[PDB]
C-alpha cells in the first residue's frame, strides 16, 4: 500500500504503480480497460513538483531533463499522494546522486 | 495491509451470499472490490436499471452493511450537482451482524422453550386463543367442556405438541450452517478495526470506469463548524566516496579550518608591540623508463499547464 | 483490414474471430478471474461463437464458482462475475425469513446493547466523539529570536 | 546527511563481512553502478543487522 494507488493521468482514471524490481524503478501507470499505458523512467526525471497541502488542487508532476518532456498525475487521498510522493522521492533522490558522481569522476 | 480486513471481508462475502439473494451479492461485491463507488457507476458495472438498484441500496442500508456520504460537487463545465457514495463502514456492519446473529439465535431459543409448554386452547370460531389458566375459568358447569366467552362454544386443542422435536432440529441446523459467522466474529474480537470513512475509503480506491463523470475527491469545505449525524468516525541519505586525492584534499581544508580557528582569539598588533614612538591614528626519466621496459620485455623474452508548485 | 476477422496464412483462410476466446468451463473461470475491475462480461457476446453458454453457466452456478445475474421475464444467465467467496447457498429459506423478521436497533443506542447482553460492540457512539520602542532605523534587520 | 568513505574501509567491509561482498559482486556492475550500491545497502536493514 505504499506502491501502488488511484491516479489520474490526461483525464484518465486508471491505477499509477512504482516497480523498483527492474533496474532503472520505472513509474508505470494503467488505464482501468487497459486502453491506455504510460512508462517514464525515472532516471530521466530531474525534479518532482507536487502541489502545496494548502491547496484543494492534488496535482504531482515529474519533469525530464533535457522543449522538456513532462509528466503530471493527479490523485484522490492525500494520503495516498503523500505515500507516492515519499516513495518517489527516495527513487529521485538516489538517481540524483548517481547522476552527480557519474559526472563528478 | 492487515490480515484482518480480508477476514472482515470474508466475513461480509458470507453473510450476503447467504442470508441475501443474488443482486445483493453483486452490489455489495462490487462496494467490496473497490472503495467508495458513485451510483452512476454502480449502475453501469452491473447494469441493473435504477430501479433495481432502489431494493437493494436500501435494503443494505437498512441493514448497515453500506454507508451513504452526500457532498455538492462543482464540475468545471456543468452546473453543481449532488453525488452519492457507497462504501463499507467495517464497524457499522460488525455491529449490525452480530447483534442479528444472536437476536436469530435467541428467537430459536425462545421459540423452542415455547414449545415445550402446554399446547394451550383456541375457539374455532372467534379464533380467540386462549391459555389454560385462561380456559380453566371459562369451563361449563357440568365440568365436561371449556366453554368461550364470545362464542359460548366448546373449545379445540391447540397444536404444536409434536413440534418439539421439530424446532431443536431447527436450531441444530441453524449453529451448523453458521458457523463461520462466530468463528470470523471470534477473530474480529482478538484485533482491532479501525473505523473507515469517505475520506479513509478512498486511499484504497479502485476507478471503475475511465472518463467517470463523478469525482472521486473529498475536498472538505474550508472551516466548516456544520456537523452531520452519523458523518463523524473516531530525510535523505548522500555519500560520497573520499579517495586519495579527495582524503589530501579534506586535510588541506581542515588546516585552513585550523588555521583560520586560532585568529578569532589571536592577539592584535597594537597589543604585541608597544606603539609610542609611532605616528598618529586618524585621516629524461621517461626516455630512461622506456629503455627500462624494453630491456626488461627483453629479459622477459629472453628468460622464457501553469498553476503553484513547490521543489520536493 | 477489420478486427473481428482472423487470417491464417498456413492455408489463406478468414476465421470469425470473437471477442473472448473462451470454449470450456476452465477458460471462462479463469478469464473472469483476471478482470481487473467488476464489469461483468455480456453473455450476449459470450454466446456468440460457443454453441452452448447456457448450460455450461447453470453447471458453474451450481457449483458456485461464478455469480450470474438472470433476466426477470425468465431464467436466461446474463453478464457474469467471478464469485471470489465461499458457496453461493448455504443458509436455508426458514433462516433468511428469521434475519429478515429481525430489525436492529437505533445505532446511536446499539453499542451499548451489546455491551448488556456481554458481547463486545465494535463501534461507539458517535455522540462521545469530541471534536479536535527607539532606534528605528534597523527596519527589518532584527529577528525575534525571543526563544533561544 | 553526508557520510565519507574510503577504497581502504570498503575493503575493509568486504574482510569483515562476506555478506556484503555477497551481494556486491553479484550486483556490481550488472544492474546498477557501486555508489546505489552503498546508498542502497546503508539505508537497507541489513546494515541496521
Ligand atoms: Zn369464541
Amino acid at each position: 500500500m505504499s506502491h501502488s494507488g488511484a491516479a489520474i493521468f490526461e483525464k484518465v482514471s486508471g491505477i499509477i504503480a512504482i516497480n523498483e524490481d527492474v533496474s532503472p524503478a520505472e513509474l508505470t501507470w494503467r488505464s482501468t480497460d487497459g486502453d491506455k499505458v504510460h512508462t517514464v523512467v525515472l532516471s530521466t526525471i530531474d525534479k518532482l513538483q507536487a502541489t502545496p497541502a494548502s491547496s484543494e488542487k492534488m496535482m504531482l508532476r515529474l519533469i525530464g531533463k533535457v522543449k522538456p518532456q513532462r509528466h503530471m498525475f493527479s490523485f484522490n487521498n492525500r494520503t495516498v499522494m503523500d505515500n507516492i510522493k515519499m516513495t518517489l522521492q527516495q527513487i529521485i533522490s538516489r538517481y540524483k546522486d548517481a547522476d552527480i558522481y557519474e559526472e563528478k569522476r | 495491509d492487515r490480515p484482518i480486513d480480508d477476514i472482515v471481508k470474508n466475513l461480509l462475502k458470507f453473510v450476503v451470499r447467504g442470508f441475501y439473494g443474488g443482486s445483493f451479492v453483486l452490489v455489495l461485491d462490487a462496494i467490496l472490490f473497490h472503495s467508495v463507488l458513485a451510483e452512476d457507476d454502480l449502475k453501469q458495472l452491473l447494469s441493473i436499471n435504477k430501479t433495481e438498484l432502489g431494493p437493494l441500496i436500501a435494503r443494505l442500508r437498512s441493514d448497515r452493511l453500506i454507508s451513504i456520504h452526500k457532498q455538492r460537487e462543482y464540475p468545471p463545465n456543468s452546473k453543481s450537482v449532488e453525488r452519492v457514495y457507497y462504501y463499507v463502514k467495517y464497524p457499522h456492519a460488525i455491529d449490525a451482524i452480530k447483534w442479528k446473529v444472536h437476536q436469530v439465535v435467541q428467537r430459536l431459543k425462545d421459540d423452542l422453550d415455547k414449545n415445550s409448554e402446554p399446547n394451550g386452547y383456541m375457539c374455532p370460531i372467534c379464533l380467540t386463543k386462549y391459555t389454560q389458566l385462561e380456559a380453566v375459568q371459562l369451563l361449563n358447569f357440568d365440568r365436561t367442556e371449556f366453554l368461550c366467552s364470545l362464542c359460548d362454544e366448546p373449545l379445540v386443542e391447540d397444536d404444536s405438541g409434536k413440534k418439539n422435536k421439530e424446532k431443536q432440529d431447527k436450531l441444530n441446523r441453524l449453529m451448523d450452517q453458521i458457523q463461520p459467522i462466530i468463528d470470523s466474529l471470534k477473530k474480529i474480537d482478538d484485533s482491532r478495526i479501525e473505523e473507515n470513512t469517505f475520506e479513509i475509503a478512498l486511499a484504497r480506491l479502485i476507478p471503475p470506469q475511465n472518463q467517470s463523470h463523478a469525482a472521486y475527491t473529498y475536498n472538505p469545505k474550508k472551516g466548516s463548524t456544520m456537523f452531520r449525524p452519523g458523518d463523524s468516525a473516531p530525510a535523505t541519505l548522500h555519500i560520497n566516496i573520499t579517495t586519495a586525492s579527495d582524503e589530501v584534499a579534506q586535510r588541506e581544508l581542515q588546516e585552513r579550518q585550523a588555521e583560520e580557528k586560532r585568529k578569532q582569539n589571536a592577539v592584535p598588533e597594537w597589543h604585541k608591540q608597544s606603539t609610542i614612538g609611532k605616528t598618529a591614528l586618524g585621516r629524461e626519466e621517461r626516455e630512461n623508463e622506456k629503455t627500462l621496459n624494453d630491456y626488461y620485455a627483453a629479459l622477459a623474452k629472453k628468460q622464457a499547464l501553469e498553476d503553484e508548485f513547490e521543489d520536493v | 483490414k477489420l478486427d473481428r476477422i482472423e487470417f491464417d496464412p498456413k492455408k489463406g483462410t478468414f476465421k470469425y474471430l470473437s471477442t473472448y476466446d473462451v470454449h470450456s468451463p476452465s477458460e471462462l473461470l479463469k478469464l473472469l478471474r483476471s478482470q481487473v475491475t467488476f464489469k461483468g462480461i455480456s453473455c450476449k457476446d459470450l454466446k456468440d461463437g460457443w454453441p452452448q453458454c447456457d448450460e455450461t453457466i447453470n453447471q458453474l452456478e451450481e457449483d458456485s464458482k461464478i455469480l450470474v445475474l438472470r433476466t426477470k421475464k425468465d431464467k436466461t444467465p446474463r453478464y457474469v462475475w467471478y464469485n471470489s467467496g465461499g458457496n453461493l447457498k448455504c443458509i436455508d429459506e426458514e433462516f433468511v425469513k428469521m434475519w429478515e423478521n429481525v430489525q436492529l436497533p437505533q445505532f446511536a443506542e446499539l453499542p451499548r446493547k451489546l455491551q448488556d447482553l456481554g458481547l463486545k460492540p465494535a463501534s461507539v457512539d458517535p455522540a462521545t466523539i469530541k471534536r479536535q520602542i527607539t532606534n528605528t532605523h534597523m527596519t527589518g534587520i532584527l529577528k525575534d529570536y525571543s526563544h533561544r | 546527511v553526508n557520510v565519507n568513505l574510503s577504497r581502504e574501509k570498503i575493503l575493509n567491509i568486504f574482510e569483515n563481512y562476506p555478506i556484503v561482498k555477497k551481494a556486491y559482486t553479484d550486483n556490481v556492475p550488472k544492474n546498477f553502478k557501486e555508489p546505489e550500491f552503498w546508498a542502497r545497502f546503508f539505508s537497507s536493514k541489513l546494515f541496521r543487522k
